[PDB]
């Protein structure tokens, strides 16, 4: 039951909604399934991101930066050139 | 001696068929049914939409051979 | 109607306790006749090596509560 969780900005809506549900799909899969490359994840947002509009297709650096971003956040644990979640904190 | 932990992780695809007048309850409580897939512990995303119970297949234009995503419980 | 494919997830950790005397064949034995896991059709890893059930515990020098993960069938 949820529906005003959205926000009103009349462009970055879309965007912000895309890139929570590709880390819906990401942060729930490492929530269990805590190791894959970043080719399985980026294969899997390709996918979701082709089947619909979603940001007319994203790119390596888009992908790539957003798990950059995550690991420069603390966000996602980088293990030997494989990645999954920090299910703890230290 | 000592002891050992061995993770058995499924990450998998399956197939299953469904009718596009069919309600999405019907494909949850299928994959549950068939698999023992849970459906609210376990929550799906076809082609980058969440499912809306009362809704079709054909609501969201289920064709054939297409992909869902079964996420477990996240939040 | 249109047949579908529903990606699963399902992850469980196993705690078993083994010898460094024996041989990896030994745990093969045992998951496949806890849970039925076939070694030919899911082969366990270790920190990134699979474990050849010829080898022995001690010849990979396996400690207490070490974690390792069964992938799907990939030699």
């Amino acid at each position: 039951g949820s529906e005003s969780d959205s926000g009103m900005a009349s462009q970055a809506d879309q965007k912000e909604e895309e890139l929570l549900l590709f880390w819906t799909y990401i942060q729930a899969m490492l929530t269990n399934l805590e190791s894959l490359s970043l080719d399985r994840i980026y294969n899997m947002l390709r996918m979701f991101v082709v089947t619909g509009p979603a940001l007319a297709e994203i790119d390596l650096q888009e992908l790539q930066g957003y798990l950059q971003k995550k690991v420069r956040d603390q966000q996602l644990v980088y293990s030997a050139g494989v990645y999954r979640l920090p299910k703890n904190c230290s | 001696g000592m002891q050992i932990f061995v993770d058995t992780v499924q990450w998998k695809t399956i197939t299953l068929e469904v009718e596009p007048s069919d309600t999405i309850e019907n494909v949850k409580a299928k994959i549950q049914d068939k698999e023992g897939i849970p459906p609210d512990q376990q929550r799906l995303i076809f082609a980058g939409k969440q499912l809306e119970d009362g809704r079709t297949l054909s609501d969201y234009n289920i064709q054939k051979e297409s992909a869902l995503i079964l996420l477990l419980t996240l939040r």
